[PDB]
């Protein structure tokens, strides 16, 4: 159909290629992000296909500022090129304004990026959707970015294999008085009934923002919400 | 065909057969004839009538004092080639006032012409050129196609009907080498009237003469100056 | 369907049945009508009914069905099917997603699908033995048909199904569960609210699923519950999410 | 199936990129395995030496390359597309060096080259380079680093792994030698990359038919290792 | 193929692409610009519909140019998003420039005029946008434009596009009103619309976005509106219909 | 081998530049006649209706004293070959002060012609006569899409061509006056191409080389009415 | 068919089956051969004649690269002449940068990496040839290094390229290159030339030898086989 | 070769891209324009104001000069791009130029504009074409017409759009060669076609007049009604 | 062409799927690798009556179907 070509329109005015673009996405390996009241919780999936692969040594959180987190559900690649190109627009709004970029404003300089990829008969858009957690002036956040280059605000969401189990999950499981421990634990809870096979220090990873500071649970936190608990 | 709109396209038969199809609008361009001796070169071209009230068109070009061309191919290509030669010419006697060798501007015109016929969308320059000229190592007799390949041959024809001229000139090819400027001539003017049809014949209309040699600049002979030497040449009996 | 069905009485019912009126007025008798709205709307329904009143003939061929593999056949399958309602009395005739063989063609093969409809629209426009012969049309989405038929000496008529109502999930539902084991208790209009744009043949599917959930306990009767589950393997547009819900084609 | 695979920035229905595993294929290239192990101070690959011919100079038809004084790379993929790609990782490693003074961390440098394997991906102007690469590295005082990096843009750290004709049987039996509990010496390491080559090919390996490159804690330097230790070590794994 | 590049016209003349724009256009969250005097306003009632959607900005439909000056949205997103930063940056060049406000009418033609120099050319893709402008300047004051994705610009008093746009100008057009058509008036109307056009009994509060521009001091202000006046007039609306059916 | 000229037939010949000759045949005819007293042109306007202002189709032109031109063809671009022509004479002779030949001006406009598939659109689909006066002789010159061009002594192109060029052929002589040339075109122009002569359809220009004034000829048709 | 269009593309199989075309178009050309002896190296290439009307000596197939570096190339001639002109071009660049004459394998390696490169790009193709190219360090030792149209550079001690490849490289395994020096080498190769289809089908033919050697200064030049003709004579010897 | 694109020919030759984009321009509304004694007057029909729809904001007439005055019909995007670029143009001529701006330089301007961006691959044409009336023909007025294969001829009377096959033949029936006396006469002949083509509707009549000495004049409906009450009294003779 | 047809061969066989009269007792059986495409008509509550998952086998099931066929 019109997929072959990004810069045309449908008779229906449906510009299909990027829907292919979305249907990569969700194809990829499951995350969830969830607001809580005080701290925003993202948890992805992190199992090695054999004992070859180092789970010590990939990450796919990721602190773009030390209040702001990424997770994503795609193709690496492109996280990677989009990782690099938030760190570097971050990075040019501390240096133009002296003052961290808030979540917001971060967020939709992103969707830009990811909106610039969408034109022109030579490219492709990326191929990823995100979770953007972030802390500013106080106030938790907690965006989506997908590959058309909107983006989107949430309490709570997930996508990757069996999201619309993960919809279902925080629409029934979750409030916004959520304290961070209880959200955690519901994060970890979303990622095991999407998941499929086992779930450890090794398999999991995620990344808390609280408005101090954010950070990446280390695989042994990790653990210690993913094993005997829950 | 599937591996024929593009030179960038390969064929399974590793050919280029776009480049073959250039070979071939070269080949609809009419019969040019080029031979070298030890004292002159000349080219001599088969300008193509269009009717009994208009120019027959000029096939041989003039660009150097020593370096003289004749064309089979689409005008265009033929003439800003041509142009180029201008250029490169002049600045040369600019550089170091030194009339170019004939050799080295023929591998620069190879070297330009591959440009085209290995990049997408850009046709390679479909004509055929037979350049003579006299420099400090030889008299020079040269072929250039749209393969961007040149060769240098003593005695070659290039263009439609052009067998029989090129049969003609492997036979006196034993004379040409310590022949003279007249016997050169009259042997090319026969080489091209090997290509006619049986009711054509060498007429002051459809020929044209570039003569170079190493005691004259290389001048081109049109009308008038064709009737000399057509006169006392020898006519075609049945 | 009420409004619905009442326009084609009108339209399709009156110069058939009482053709004296078209005689005494003149004018020449109404050819045909377009039908257009979501799929499952019971188009071919209010067709094939109005087809049994009015006591003449329903021939039916989907659009789908002309196109064929070969030229020269569509147009074939076109004037012997005319032939085949000529020689079947007073008759409407049906097809089905007509679009399929209606729509944007100047894009550019392709020529089978003009030389059919062409052929179709000049047994139409030459009102070929018109004596009580008359044809029905149906589309899904309008939009994607083209006006060559719509153009004013040729078919001459469009009726618009929007998906039920609340009014129309009631009777739907009330007809397609007449035959159905119902059981005291039962609040139908609930699950009809409960039903948010329906397109009416889903409404038969919450029949048939409740009636699946009974069969597959063995029960012979049915339930609010049974219907109540039915409903959400009725549902089916949870898996919109966030492709191009609010974003895009928001 | 025909269509989102004659280009490729293009996604399937099910968003494949078509264009991505299908130079995965030509990472096949039956002639090497690129088996890379890592042990308690070393890390150490051994490629498979398939000579077609006599004639050729032996020292020209290597797979294996440096690009650091502590970094070692070996290939498998298209010999010209294997020798663009790790040109590219000199003029990497040489830009890294002038800019920052020191040498390229291998995380960083599998980092650029799947970065600019990503950005061919991403951008119809040029073919992805159909070619698969490992690294072998130092890292101060924290350890010894094996990385594979892939024309898709990805990569990876691994306690070992092998990218090569035995796919799955090479990865398994790596997968076998370290699920069970061992230590890892210098020559125990080599021993597991050499039995893993010789059990998946099953073939008698005189010396001549494969290249190991290596680097150790005590000797940070990267070397190829000459063919007398490699066949002490055949015949040490032989006997 | 014709309709497969924006540069090549039908054998008619007319130009597939921006139709299927319009088609596309079709498909937005329904959203009018009212008829009103000595004020203006832009009801948008967000598409949105998901409980766990936050709508943190209380505005994701009515983007606000300036004090004197807000713009709508109906069509794609990104290039919404996109076309919105872009009217900013003309805005503020305009004023950067002169330090004066600029004309409704000046702004409505820049954009329209880059959007269909983007058009035209080829290998880019025409935006799928169609948006509503309302605006106070020095030559017109109290102004609404709508903008399709071809760059054209027209002046509507009332006007919605989206889903529906059909049905809603038809009313619009059914019970039209003029003159003493002040603000309030059209806050009734703009309700009446939104009940009319979209399936939902009761109208909730969280799905609309309504906007309106009055002139305070001279200097404008422009307000999105909270939730207590969205709730407070759908109410009013629903008690008025429960008022005509008193009648009977 | 049909979306340009980049692309060879089997014999070689470009399937894009044989219908730029088509195009030519499209147009007016147009007829032009060297004679050693002066070189004439002469064009059919097609004037759609006499609303028009007759002389608002520019099909015959004056690109300087000495040079004037007709075309055959789409003829919106042939005007800008005519610009091309008058800026190339202008700067030649700013520069030189000496004449610009009228084959060095029939090559400047092949050289623009030669502008499609050769640096870095499509051929011009328009045909042109040229008919000057220099200082070495009196010359009339025709010009094709291909960016080629030959010297002739009695020329047509354009629609009719075929016809009108065998008359021409068939009138013409090496001594011809430019009166009876002019007035056998004239003949040859009401038999074949339209109809009898009048002032708000045919067009005429001549030069002669004493004479760089009006080049053109204009409001003084009623002898030739009468006398034709 | 297939996705077998361009050199952009992985087709089926992913090996492209363009360059491969490119390979075929290699073999149509015919033989040249490349030897390396105990302190030279030496090319022996056979070229078609046009007919009698071609000049004698003309659109030879041996180039230079540079004053020391020595070119035998099979495939498209004119490919192979824009190849040789990158490649002086090359040599030239790192003359002029480092101050000293380029070692054989970076010069190999880079243009080497010129082919490749034109082998990615949609707008363009794979070079049409295949070549080896030859030198000699007084300092070290000599060198040899031979690029197919993929870019894959190797180094051999005999190799050959054209319509023989494999025939020709079964003519060569045999010589004793190990320690046999130039002398006899260009004997030798003349011979072996002859022996694979001298004129059995295809008429006429020019020979043509190229050299870099120690004894010949290590810099690069025809050999002078108007010298007495001896390996002429041993190639027309080869004829049983 | 079919015609499929914008620089190709069919094997007669003809671009019918161009051809498109005059049918393009055959699909827009009437627009008819003329010149007389002294002055020039227009009228534009089909206004079709609908409620809501203030008909003054779309400005089916623009004045872009000092004076010069005509908008374009067809499709209006292009319409009011070419009005950006008239704007600029006659703008920097005057400003440039030893003598202003005279009506043959800018209708040249628009055809060569046209003609320019039609003369290249994905740049879509103006498929748009106007009718300009001007004054400083050395204090003279005259017409011309601009069509979309960027060409521009002149005229005395005009007409393009849905009437132009109608319209044109209505001049050709009346357009007197009597220069006409009371330019209010020509302005009642005009105005007669201007609602005679719309249904003689009376309310779109839009018109605007200049002397060819004066600036940009126009004309109210109720002042334009005058004249059409008069062309009714000339019509209602024939008893 | 060829997606046309496609999409008309896929609606014929869901006009086919409800138009089958009845007192007959024909079933339609559908068969598919994935799954997770598959347009939400074939879905619907209509014509759906069962969905069933066909895995891989596990261990206890590979058991079984080594021991029956052994
Ligand atoms: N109002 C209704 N009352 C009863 N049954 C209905 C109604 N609407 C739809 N249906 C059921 O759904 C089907 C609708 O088919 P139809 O609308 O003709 O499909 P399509 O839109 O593909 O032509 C009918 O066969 C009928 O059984």
């Amino acid at each position: 159909g019109y997929s072959f070509s990004l810069t045309t329109f449908s008779p229906s005015g449906k510009l299909v290629q990027i829907e292919y673009a979305l249907a990569a996405v969700a194809g990829g390996a499951p995350s969830v992000g969830i607001k809580a009241a005080n701290g925003v919780v993202l948890a992805t999936e992190k199992k090695q296909k054999s004992i070859l692969y180092d789970e010590r040594s990939v990450h796919k959180v990721e602190p773009i500022t030390k209040h702001i987190g990424l997770v994503y559900s795609g193709m690496g690649p492109d996280y990677r090129v989009l990782v690099h190109r938030a760190r570097k627009l971050a990075q040019q709004y501390y240096l133009v304004y002296q003052e961290p970029i808030p979540t917001a404003q971060l967020v939709q300089r992103v969707a830009s990026v990811m909106q610039e990829y969408t034109q022109s008969g030579g490219v492709r858009p990326f191929g990823v959707s995100l979770l953007i957690c972030g802390w500013n002036e106080g106030r938790p956040y907690l965006f989506q970015s997908d590959p058309s280059g909107a983006y989107f605000a949430w309490k709570a969401t997930a996508h990757g294999k069996n999201y619309v189990n993960g919809k279902t999950f925080l629409e029934k499981r979750y409030n916004e008085d959520l304290e961070l421990e209880d959200a955690i634990h519901t994060a970890i809870l979303t990622l095991k009934e999407s998941f499929e096979g086992q779930m450890t220090e090794d398999n999991i990873e995620v990344g808390i923002c609280n408005e101090a500071g954010f950070r990446r649970l280390t695989p042994t936190e990790v653990k210690d919400y993913l094993a005997a608990i829950a | 065909n599937q591996y024929d709109n593009d030179v960038t396209v390969w064929s399974p038969q590793g050919r280029i057969h776009q480049i073959e199809y250039a070979m071939e609008a070269v080949k609809q361009g009419s019969a040019t004839v080029g031979l070298k001796s030890k004292t002159h070169a000349v080219l001599v071209a088969l300008k193509r009538a269009q009717s009994e009230l208009a120019a027959h068109q000029k096939k041989i070009l003039h660009v150097d004092n020593h370096i003289g061309i004749s064309i089979a191919g689409l005008t265009a290509d033929a003439r800003l080639l041509c142009n180029f030669m201008r250029q490169e010419c002049l600045d040369s006697r600019f550089v170091f006032d030194r009339p170019l060798p004939v050799s080295r501007l023929v591998s620069l015109i190879g070297s330009k012409t591959q440009i085209p016929t290995q990049r997408y969308g850009r046709r390679p320059y479909g004509v055929g050129l037979l350049i003579a000229g006299y420099d400090d190592m030889g008299p020079h007799i040269f072929q250039t196609c749209p393969s961007a390949n040149y060769f240098d041959c003593r005695a070659m024809s290039i263009g439609a009907r052009s067998q029989s001229a090129r049969t003609y000139l492997e036979r006196h090819m034993s004379e040409f080498m310590e022949c003279n400027l007249n016997e050169l001539v009259k042997h090319g003017l026969r080489a091209l009237r090997e290509t006619l049809p049986a009711e054509q014949d060498l007429t002051t209309k459809n020929v044209s003469i570039g003569i170079v040699g190493k005691d004259l600049e290389f001048t081109i002979y049109d009308d008038d100056d064709v009737s000399p030497f057509l006169e006392g040449l020898e006519e075609r009996p049945q | 369907l009420d409004k619905q069905i009442k326009e084609i009485k009108e339209v399709i019912e009156l110069p058939v049945k009482h053709p004296e009126l078209f005689e005494a007025l003149g004018i020449a008798q109404p050819k045909g009508v377009l039908l257009y709205g979501p799929p499952g709307t019971g188009k071919t329904l209010l067709a094939r009914a109005v087809a049994h009143h009015t006591d003449c003939t329903f021939i039916r061929v989907s659009g789908s069905e002309l196109v064929q593999k070969f030229i020269g056949e569509g147009a074939r399958m076109v004037r012997e099917l005319f032939v085949m309602a000529r020689e079947h009395a007073p008759s409407i005739i049906f097809m089905d997603e007509i679009d399929s063989i209606g729509s944007s063609r100047l894009e550019g093969g392709d020529s089978e699908v003009q030389r059919t409809m062409l052929e179709l629209l000049n047994q139409l426009d030459g009102f070929e033995a018109t004596k009580n012969i008359k044809v029905i049309m149906a589309t899904n989405r309008i939009d994607i048909l083209d006006s060559a038929l719509l153009r004013p000496g040729r078919i001459d008529r469009k009726i618009e199904f929007p998906p039920p109502n609340e009014e129309a999930r009631l009777d739907i539902l009330k007809i397609h569960s007449r035959k159905m084991n119902l059981t005291r208790g039962i609040n139908l209009r609930k699950i009809a609210e409960l039903m948010p744009g329906a397109s009416g043949a889903e409404v038969k599917g919450v029949c048939t699923e409740a009636g699946m959930y009974a069969l597959r306990e063995r029960r012979v009767h049915v339930t609010q519950e049974d219907f109540e589950m039915a409903v959400a393997k009725v549902m089916q547009k949870d898996s919109e999410k966030n492709m191009s819900i609010k974003k895009l084609w928001k | 199936s025909a269509g989102f695979d004659r280009h490729i920035t293009i996604f399937s229905p099910e968003g494949r990129l078509y264009q991505v595993e299908y130079a995965f294929k030509a990472i096949n290239q039956g002639g090497l395995t690129s088996v890379a192990v890592r042990g308690k101070d070393c890390a150490v690959i051994v490629t498979q030496k398939k000579v077609p011919d006599k004639l050729l100079d032996s020292s020209t038809v290597t797979h294996l390359f440096k690009i650091t004084e502590n970094i070692g790379c070996v290939m498998t993929g298209m010999t010209a597309d294997s020798r663009s790609q790790v040109q590219r990782a000199r003029y990497e490693a040489a830009n890294w060096k002038y800019k920052y003074g020191y040498e390229i961390p291998v995380d960083m440098l599998c980092k650029r080259i799947a970065d600019i394997s990503q950005v061919y991906t991403q951008n119809a102007e040029m073919r992805p380079l159909g070619c698969c690469m490992i690294l072998i590295g130092i890292d101060e005082e924290q350890g010894p680093q094996v990385y594979k990096c892939d024309p898709a843009g990805y990569y990876c750290g691994f306690k070992a792994t092998a990218a090569g004709v035995k796919q799955t049987e090479s990865t398994s039996f790596l997968e076998k030698k370290v699920k069970k509990k061992f230590d890892w010496t210098f020559e125990q390491t080599v021993e597991t990359a050499i039995t893993c080559l010789s059990t998946v090919l099953s073939i008698d390996f005189k010396p001549s038919e494969i290249e190991v490159g290596v680097v150790t804690v005590e000797n940070p330097k990267f070397r190829i290792l000459t063919e007398a230790e490699i066949d002490a070590h055949l015949v040490a794994l032989a006997e | 193929r014709y309709d497969s590049r924006t540069t090549i016209f039908s054998p008619e003349g007319r130009l597939y692409q921006v139709e299927y724009a319009m088609e596309a256009i079709g498909h937005a969250g329904t959203c009018l610009g009212i008829l009103a005097n000595d004020g203006v306003l832009l009801a948008a009632e967000r598409r949105n519909i998901h409980k766990l959607l936050d709508e943190v900005f209380f505005s994701e439909k009515i983007y606000k140019l300036n004090e004197d000056m807000a713009c709508s949205v109906a069509g794609i997103t990104s290039d919404a998003n996109v076309l919105t930063n872009e009217l900013r940056l003309i805005a503020q060049r305009y004023l950067l420039q002169y330090q004066e406000p600029i004309p409704c009418e000046q702004l409505v033609t820049a954009l329209c005029d880059i959007k269909q120099a983007y058009t035209q050319f080829g290998g880019k893709r025409p935006f799928g946008v169609s948006l509503l402008y309302i605006g106070w300047d020095k030559h017109y004051g109290f102004q609404l434009y709508q903008s399709d994705p071809s760059g054209n610009y027209g002046g509507w008093k009332a006007t919605c596009i989206g889903n529906n746009s059909a049905a809603a100008v038809s009313m619009l057009k059914q019970d039209y009103k003029e003159g003493e058509m002040t603000l309030k008036s059209a806050l009734a109307l703009a309700i009446k619309v939104l009940n009319k056009t979209m399936d939902v009994s009761k109208l909730s509060a969280e799905k609309v976005e309504i906007a309106t521009l009055t002139r305070e001091n001279g200097k404008t202000v422009i307000r999105v509106l909270k939730q207590k006046e969205v709730e407070q007039l759908i109410k009013k609306h629903e008690e008025e219909e429960a008022k005509a059916e008193r009648e009977k | 081998y049909d979306r340009g000229v980049n692309t060879f037939s089997p014999e070689g010949r470009l399937f894009q530049v044989e219908y730029a000759i088509e195009a030519i045949k499209l147009g007016s005819t147009a007829i032009g006649i060297q004679t050693s007293e002066g070189v004439c042109l002469a064009v059919e306007k097609r004037i759609t209706s006499p609303l028009m202002e007759p002389s608002s189709i520019e099909k015959i032109v004056e690109i300087d004293a000495h040079i004037g031109c007709a075309m055959s063809g789409l003829i919106a671009d042939a005007k800008t070959l005519i610009d091309k022509a008058r800026v190339e004479t202008q700067n030649h002779w700013f520069t030189y002060n000496e004449t610009m030949t009228v084959e060095s001006v029939t090559q400047a406009v092949s050289n623009l012609a030669l502008q499609f598939g050769e640096e870095d659109s499509r051929p011009f689909g328009v045909a042109l006569l040229f008919g000057g006066v220099d200082e070495k002789g009196p010359q009339l010159f025709h010009m094709d899409p291909s960016g080629t061009f030959v010297q002739c002594d009695a020329r047509a192109i354009g629609s009719a061509s075929e016809g009108a060029q065998s008359s021409l052929q068939e009138v013409y002589h090496k001594s011809m006056t430019l009166k009876e040339a002019i007035k056998s075109s004239l003949i040859i122009l009401k038999q074949v191409m339209e109809e009898k002569l009048n002032a708000t359809n045919i067009e005429l220009a001549t030069v002669q080389p004493g004479q760089n004034f009006h080049m053109f000829t204009k409001e003084e048709l009623e002898e030739v009415i009468k006398d034709i | 068919t297939g996705y077998d269009l361009s050199a952009s593309t992985f087709s089926p199989d992913g090996r492209v089956f363009q360059v491969e075309y490119a390979m075929k178009a290699v073999e149509n050309s015919s033989t040249a051969i490349g030897i390396r002896c105990k302190d030279g190296v030496v090319f022996g290439v056979e070229k078609l004649v046009l007919s009698k009307l071609y000049e004698e000596g003309s659109n030879k197939r041996l180039f230079n690269v540079d004053r020391h570096v020595g070119m035998a190339v099979a495939g498209l001639l004119a490919d192979a002449r824009s190849l040789a002109d990158i490649a002086r071009e090359e040599a030239s660049n790192f003359r002029s940068n480092f101050g000293y004459n380029i070692p054989l394998k970076h010069l190999a390696d880079r243009v080497a990496m010129y082919v490749h490169a034109y082998t990615l790009y949609s707008a363009v193709r794979p070079f049409g040839c295949s070549f080896m190219l030859g030198s000699y360090s007084v300092n070290d030792g000599a060198q040899l290094y031979m690029i197919d149209p993929s870019g894959v550079s190797y180094g051999y001690w005999g190799c050959a390229i054209g319509k023989a490849r494999q025939a020709a490289k079964t003519e060569i395994e045999k010589l004793q290159m190990k320690e046999m020096t130039c002398r006899d080498i260009v004997k030798e190769v003349a011979k072996i030339i002859y022996i694979v289809h001298d004129e059995v089908k295809d008429k006429a033919f020019e020979l043509e030898l190229s050299w870099v050697g120690e004894l010949t200064n290590g810099r690069h030049e025809i050999v002078p086989k108007d010298i007495r003709e001896e390996a002429e004579k041993y190639a027309k010897e080869s004829l049983k | 070769s079919y015609d499929r694109a914008i620089t190709v020919f069919s094997p007669d030759g003809h671009l019918f891209q161009v051809e498109y984009a005059q049918e393009a321009v055959k699909k827009g509304s009437t627009a008819v324009g003329v010149r007389g004694r002294d002055i020039v007057v227009l009228g534009v029909e089909k206004k079709s104001v609908a409620k809501l729809q203030d008909e003054r904001t779309v400005r089916k007439i623009c004045a872009l000069d000092d004076n010069v005055c005509m908008a374009f019909a067809g499709l209006t995007a292009d319409a009011r791009i070419v009005i950006n670029r008239a704007r600029v143009e006659c703008q920097s001529h005057r400003l440039t130029v030893e003598d202003p701006v005279t009506v043959e330089y800018i209708t040249r301007y628009i055809a060569s504009l046209k003609q320019r961006y039609t003369q290249s691959n994905g740049r879509r044409p103006f498929g748009i074409s106007a009718l300009i009336v001007g004054f400083d023909f050395d204090g003279t007025p005259r017409l011309y017409q601009t069509d979309p294969s960027g060409t521009y001829h002149a005229w005395k009377a005009n007409a393009i759009g849905r009437g132009a096959k109608s319209v044109r033949e209505f001049l050709e029936k009346n357009y007197t060669d009597e220069a006409i006396e009371t330019d209010d006469l020509t302005i009642k002949l005009v105005i007669k076609a201007l609602l005679e083509v719309v249904q003689s509707g009376g309310k779109n009549i839009e018109l605007a007049v200049m002397r060819r000495d004066q600036s940009l004049k126009i004309l109210n409906p109720e002042e334009i009604e005058k004249y059409v009450a008069e062309i009714e009294k000339e019509k209602e003779e024939n008893e | 062409g060829a997606d046309r047809e496609v999409q008309r061969i896929l609606l014929e066989l869901l006009n086919q799927m409800d138009g089958f009269d009845q007192n007959v007792n024909v079933k339609v059986i559908m068969a598919t690798n994935r799954a997770d495409t598959l347009d939400p008509a074939l879905l619907r509550p209509g014509r759906l009556d069962r969905k069933i998952e066909f895995p891989l086998p596990d261990r206890r099931q590979k058991r079984l179907i080594f021991s029956t066929i052994t």
